[PDB]
């Protein structure tokens, strides 16, 4: 059964002509198998016989199981075929589905074969069943339907199915038709009666357009085991997850484990993968065994505990609003839950990213909010109302004072420790009755040797020497030096915009241990006033500390 | 009668992905597009069109409008709209006491689009939770947002404006994309009357703020006036002045640098000298006037940099060569993204008026924040090119106000 | 059945005392289920009843299927238990197994329970079945055998099984006993008769030590489906690999695909994952769809072709030598095969790594040789003889002239294109009748603006300005500038040890597009002589180009 | 009678993984260990020992020897062997005309090891293709390779050496790890006779090259002697001299720098001046003598840097402060790893003789190459600490020879 639908006019890439790939002579068993198969296909209208006037060729192979299957190597035709529009933007998410009284799963039968192919394109799908020891002219065919393995098949199928459903979608607007690959997912809030009736009008309308679907007896019933999920009639979950137990974990065993955990994190709250991902760093062989660290073993144990009892997700109610709750889990780890009615979760998730080298929890929380917002727009067409573990005062202080434009949509504070806060604040003006440290750092580009030091207005001085260092590393050393030797109240003068930049952004975590040591000093202090001067312009204490660090550079 | 459009050789049409849109915006676009299709302005398309341009819905008024992002298609058709059919930019427009902006985009619906170019105008209406594939369409007529539309339509625009121009020879009319910029030296009442008169001429052909560019006075780099100056304050001043010398030719700072001698406390009061005060004032007099030596090169791209100053104020600078400022300024007046959106539109309008080109923006915001939210406050029918930057800590300080 | 073997003296971590974790009151169904299970275990000798004089406690849970299972949360005991020696160094590789006439698979029955536990440690495994609504003293037990989920169980089991096998290993040295988890893999070259006899003496010797194993009827027969491999009697392979076909590939679908391909690359030659791994970069959501690039689609197609027909691996012959053959596949991609008899492969593999920012094929080949050497020592206890696609002349030129000590063990050239070669060579001395370019680059640390230029001895000059640049970027710009404006013979003078370093190592590929542009210029040239001078020491043309670049910085 | 050994508080014993070994080396170790176990020197151990130290098999002679890498255990027991039971280093040893090295490691087999320290000496014999778990063992006696062994045994060593020392008061004997360093000013025949005499004293207690340290003359930084000098050659010379000034105090280069004026060709001949030649010779005379101001700080680690010079030659420098060279030198004489191994042992021997400490090596080789192969050529009973470096392109040039 092949659809009477208007074909899609396919073209080849500009400046390109069809494939002319020589057929490799095959064994006798392969040639017979292919003749059997091609005669049957030709009989059903799938392929049609051609003459040797057609100049194109695409290779063919036959493979066994004890049934024979025809394989066509469409690599060359695909390289020459035009680009098509991207099939899907993304995949449906269960948490995005409404609760429907009745739901029918309709898998289209031999989908690609039920769809014609542009007349003027058919020639380029030419293939040759070779004769025994390639002595006589081989049998030559071309496709009439969409060939399997060809670049344009997914796209043309989907568009034909779209054109076909278009009128029925007008006739029944209260019927949900999800289009996914060669499947239709039909949901309605009618009684079993009117539903089975509505399914049949669709099945029939589909048949008028040469498309076959299963009947009430061959029709699947919930729970649907779709794409790694279980779709029950009033709940959803991820499919059974089994975490293996090993004496020795290879790179492959951990990669697989991380994947299953990540997949489980869509509905099971508090899944953590940090310590486990840390092991996969500095990549060794796939069969190579990685010893589990205590922190990785503890992470695996905590996960094992979450998964022991099964958790499910709820469906979407378009009338009720969406609430997103976020919690800080640990070292750059965040976890969230989206519900409408507390605490019946539509979905869960995690955020554990590194947007830079130096950040704080305020930036990480803002980043997580953005990511949840985006995801919500995709799944539900709207933004959630957030419940965040940050006081409105902490947020307002941060955003007003920060150089970067930042925004969180409708949100409200929720006392769920650990709370997100700023761990120190720089002074807006210099401290009276505080020693002024003029810091500097210089490193030789050749020797990679550097010097870090300070000169104070109280006469004090210091210089340390550093090996295999940079100017940036020495400029941070000089600030740290100034924080180590000063009291609880300092005025620091640097000529480094780089270090100034880092510190002013109020980081609490860093990829640098030097920046982490600086952070600890800043938290211990009562008052710190950082200021900047241009370098090599003969400015105060800065010219003095400059000659001090430049010695032996 | 269609004008044949050609892409730069080896350059293919836009293949830009569609941003997720809210239910509200999708419904608004489905209704708009259902009507344009009924009117034959756009047609549903097949999978054989691999091209795509983003579509959004703005308010611009309490009615939803369709905004198409032709930024990619514009760069790819640059030859057609800039050299083959360029709309000359009048230097007089920036000199007028009042400039009014009128949307003329509805004029493009009349003129059909070259059948072989249509595929490049493809766009998709997305679908919540990927229920359905998107609704795909391409243009049958000149589209709003494509720089090639006013390029083709400029012959038809000249015929429409011929009587009005002849009767008001001192009125400058400039067409940028979907807008008409109308400048005059008339009193505000007379100007507003001539705009209403011009709208009547447009009304006979199916076509249905003010800005005061003479009053566009660049924000100079401001140096403080003080009784007592601390070490901290002189250090802040030398910092600000040392940087200004890169832009302005003739900035001296040695008399100020002289005061800063030895390892001193920042809070310590330092008395002013006769030559330091003379240097302070000579630089103060320079910053007042525009920077000497900076000229617009029509072959180079314009860049705009914006800094968040807090308390609802924003500073900006426009240049082609870094620190070689063609224009400097400020924007004032809740929401950081709304305020930023607002400043972006203001700066762009000023650049269209002064040079006939939009600048490439360096935005002090995260890509994702900006991308999620800019459409909630955008009201212009064009979109400038942008990139995301991490503002240098000192540039904000050096461009501060009072 | 519990082994009479001497126990292993377990300790707690110094300064730590046992767990005292309160038992959570359970439902009645859970308490009954646990009493049923614990009475049975106690009867079998697995657990023994204690009194409330013991102060330790570990939580217990019961979970259903319709059988009830006892779960003990040993997280706290594990945190307090001593560290043990790492169970296995790595996992056996099939290609490492000899071809054995007869092979028996012996899975030990309830392994952990068949092994006692240190008397003085038993107390710390205390658990409490709570009473109904925690009213009366709960039932209290402690383990006598190794508990499941406890830190020391894998280690103590393996060591007990080692001590147990030790005498039998003396009595039968010609019998291969592979120890893996709670399994023994026994192979011999005896006739079915003497083998079944030898298996029984082992089974009996194991039973004298309280360890039960399956009998001839319950004994598994080849093909063995072990750890993702198929162990046939004279060949081995990876288990069936099915590459899914999708309209839309999510981050999760690609991660899973890469994994299966990587696993297939152990025996299927020429597997490529470069383009597919490129897609996984700039990490988006697990459910987020990634559009396949043309290069990724081509890579997927090529892989699909390799896998269509099944490939097997051969076993190891200790008498014959090992040959390793390496081929360059593409952009940092390498593939290898290890055989003894051509071309009957023991195993295959791939190398596609980035050991730095700038490399060449000579360094990559040396890196691949090292990795294969290591792997061979692990699997077979010896190094292979290599067949490399590099001429002995290219290798000798490279190693003699390179600053780094480098070595390839016994190797021989094989003409298998693409051949590995050096694409350019710097002059050993300055060129006569060639223009001398004195290059320099300077960038302002504050503005991030830079200038790149040159001054020649032929009077020529040039200066370009750069935005958001560094000193390193400007110093490479200046060299590129000098290569763009010069003829086929140049003498370049830089003050940058950094750029000097890169170029002298003769790179052909780089993480930098600037370094790639420089590379193209160097290949086009006939002669290039690079030299270095100290910066800011008032040297020749260098002082002139220094004042030129310093302008506006 | 056992001496109680204690780790630094908060520091646990070594948990170092075992390197894959070839079948040949595994068999060699199984046979060695089977015998040591029979003699009660080592015992098979249980899983309750979480500690591990790498084991290797060398030749050092055509007989396989067991080498245990106690580098980690040594750093962890540093307090015991350095301050609690330190073996003083004689300054006179480096002054003797001949130093002979004798292995005394077999002496440690007699003395039992503190029962509570034994667990820390754990090591594994690996298994090809992970057939079996490794064969695990720990020491019952003082182990060869652990710095605590000569520390404990030094009282027993003094008794053994008391007669020989008393009869040869001008013979210096120093114990470093498993070796005895015996220095004298006697003629080579007399020296060799006194070594044979000393071996007899050792032979009564169960104990069974030469170096010429007076002849250790540091390779100075060599400046070329030339008729005609090109621009290239002066540039190479200023480069070499500018760097030497960082090490040697009093290096002048301005007279040489003077010659390099203007944008000149590298191949162009430049004539020498009277003051340039005087500067060239004054620096030449300085490099001859050792660097003034550099002294060994016994509290700091020694570092050794090695450069590959090609043609079988290698240069090296020993310092504690970068470029503050305590010693410089060269090694000459196939295989890069073999040659490097050879130089490493030579430099280490010289450092043990001069300071009583091995230096931390910066090796111009890939971690993996070095780790796979160093054991094929290693003959010393100790192992120095090492790291892998990417040699600066110019350091090789500046330390070159003739
Ligand atoms: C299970 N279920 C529900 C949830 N639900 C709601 C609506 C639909 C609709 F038909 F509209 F697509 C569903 O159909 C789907 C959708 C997808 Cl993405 C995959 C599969 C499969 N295999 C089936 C659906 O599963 N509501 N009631 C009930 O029984
Ligand atoms: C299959 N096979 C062979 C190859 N071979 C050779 C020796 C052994 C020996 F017993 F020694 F461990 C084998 O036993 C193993 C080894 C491993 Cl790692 C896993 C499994 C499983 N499940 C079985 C073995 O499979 N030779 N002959 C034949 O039939």
């Amino acid at each position: 059964p092949i659809s009477p639908i208007e074909t899609v006019p396919v073209k080849l890439k500009p400046g390109m002509d069809g494939p002319k790939v020589k057929q490799w002579p095959l064994t006798e068993e392969k040639i017979k198998a292919l003749v059997e198969i091609c005669t049957e296909m030709e009989k059903e209208g799938k392929i049609s016989k051609i003459g040797p006037e057609n100049p194109y060729n695409t290779p063919v192979f036959a493979i066994k199981k004890t049934k024979w299957r025809k394989l066509v190597d469409f690599r060359e035709l695909n390289k020459r075929t035009q680009d098509f529009w991207e099939v899907q933007l993304g995949i449906p998410h269960p948490a995005g589905l409404k609760k429907k009284k009745s739901v029918t799963v309709l898998d289209v039968g031999d989908a690609y074969f039920s769809v014609p192919l542009d007349e003027d394109f058919r020639k380029y799908t030419a293939f040759t069943i070779p004769s025994i020891n390639n002595e006589t002219p081989g049998i030559r065919y071309q496709y009439n339907v969409l060939p399997q393995g060809w670049k344009g098949s997914p796209a043309i199928f989907q568009s034909s199915m779209t054109k076909i459903l278009e009128p029925f979608r007008k006739q029944n607007p209260d019927i949900v038709i999800y289009q996914y690959m060669d499947d239709l997912y039909v949901g309605s809030d009618l009684e079993i009666g009117q539903h089975r009736t509505k399914i049949e009008e669709l099945r029939q309308h589909l048949l008028r357009w040469g498309l076959t679907t299963p009947d009430k007896k061959h029709q699947k019933e919930p729970p649907f085991l779709w794409m790694g999920y279980e779709l029950h009639p009033d709940k959803w979950t991820v499919q059974p997850i089994v975490l293996p137990e090993k004496d020795s974990w290879t790179v492959n065993d951990i990669q697989k484990l991380v994947g299953k955990l990540n997949w489980a994190s869509q509905i099971y709250p508090g899944i953590k993968v940090r310590q486990l991902c840390k092991l996969l760093r500095g990549t060794k062989a796939l069969t190579e065994v990685i010893p589990l660290t205590e922190e990785a073993e503890l992470e695996l144990a905590e996960n094992r505990e979450i998964l022991k009892e099964p958790v499910h997700g709820v469906y979407y109610d378009p009338s009720k609003d969406l609430i997103a709750e976020i919690q800080k889990q640990g070292q750059g780890q965040w976890t969230y839950q989206i519900y409408q009615e507390p605490f019946k979760n539509l979905k869960t998730g995690k955020y554990a990213r590194m947007r830079g080298a130096h950040t704080n929890d305020v930036k990480q929380l803002t980043e997580a909010v953005q990511k949840i917002t985006t995801e919500s727009i995709v799944i539900w067409g709207k933004t959630p109302k957030f419940k965040l573990p940050i006081q409105k005062e902490t947020w307002e202080t941060w955003w007003t004072e920060y150089w970067q434009a930042t925004w969180i949509p409708e949100w409200e504070f929720v006392n769920t420790p650990p709370l997100v806060k700023l761990w120190y604040q720089l002074e807006k003006e210099p401290i009276v009755g505080a020693e002024t440290f003029y810091v500097d750092g210089a490193a030789n580009r050749e020797t990679k040797l550097g010097k870090a030091g300070y000169v104070t207005n109280r006469g004090r001085q210091k210089v340390v020497t550093l090996t295999d260092t940079t100017n940036q590393k020495t400029e941070l050393q000089a600030i740290y030096l100034a924080l180590q030797d000063s009291g609880l109240e300092v005025n620091i003068v640097t000529d480094s915009q780089y270090a100034l930049g880092i510190i002013q952004a109020q980081p609490d975590q860093s990829e640098s241990e030097l920046v982490n040591q600086i952070i600890e000093q800043l938290i211990k202090k009562e008052k710190v006033y950082l200021a900047w001067v241009p370098a090599h312009k003969g400015i105060g204490g800065n010219e003095q500390v400059d000659k001090l660090v430049s010695a032996g550079i | 009668e269609t004008v044949p459009v050609k892409l730069k050789p080896g350059m293919d049409g836009p293949k830009v992905k569609q941003w997720p849109l809210t239910e509200e915006k999708i419904k608004a676009l489905v209704e708009i597009c259902t009507e344009m299709e009924k009117e034959g302005k756009i047609s549903k398309i097949g999978p054989e069109n691999p091209y795509n341009t983003p579509v959004f819905a703005i308010k611009k008024s309490t009615k939803w409008r369709k905004l198409v992002d032709f930024r990619e298609l514009n760069k790819r058709t640059q030859d057609f709209w800039e050299v083959q059919l360029g709309i000359p930019h009048p230097a007089g427009l920036k000199k007028k006491k009042s400039v009014t902006v009128l949307d003329v985009g509805d004029a493009y619906f009349s003129v059909p689009l070259d059948e072989d170019f249509r595929k490049y105008t493809a766009f998709t209406i997305p679908s919540i939770n990927n229920e359905t594939p998107g609704i795909r369409y391409q243009y049958n007529v000149l589209p709003q947002g494509w720089k090639g539309s006013p390029a083709i339509f400029q012959s038809s625009m000249t015929k429409i404006l011929e009587p009005f121009r002849k009767q008001n020879p001192d009125i400058v009319i400039y067409q940028y994309m979907d807008d008409l910029y109308v400048g005059s030296d008339l009193e505000i009442g007379q100007h507003r009357t001539k705009i209403e008169e011009l709208r009547q001429h447009l009304l006979r052909w199916g076509l249905t703020y003010e800005l005061h560019p003479d009053k566009w006075t660049v924000q100079p780099i401001v140096l403080p006036e003080k009784d007592s100056w601390t070490v901290n304050d002189i250090q802040k001043l030398v910092g600000k002045l040392n940087w200004a010398s890169q832009i302005y030719p003739g900035i001296k700072v040695r008399q100020l640098c002289k005061l800063l001698r030895g390892t001193k406390a920042l809070t310590e009061v330092i008395p002013l000298t006769e030559e330091a005060e003379l240097e302070l004032a000579e630089n103060r007099e320079i910053l007042k006037e525009p920077v000497h030596g900076v000229y617009y090169d029509p072959s180079k791209d314009l860049i705009a940099e914006i800094q968040k100053q807090g308390q609802g104020q924003w500073t900006y600078q426009i240049y082609q060569e870094p620190f070689k400022n063609l224009k400097t300024g400020k924007y004032a007046r809740t929401n950081d993204v709304k305020q930023l959106t607002e400043a972006v539109q203001k700066i762009t309008t000023e650049s269209i008026v002064i040079w006939g080109k939009t600048p490439k923006f360096k935005l002090p915001i995260q890509k994702e924040t900006w991308e999620t939210w800019w459409t909630e406050y955008w009201q212009a029918t064009w979109i400038p090119e942008w990139e995301f930057v991490n503002t240098p800590p000192l540039v904000k300080l050096w461009y501060q106000l009072e």
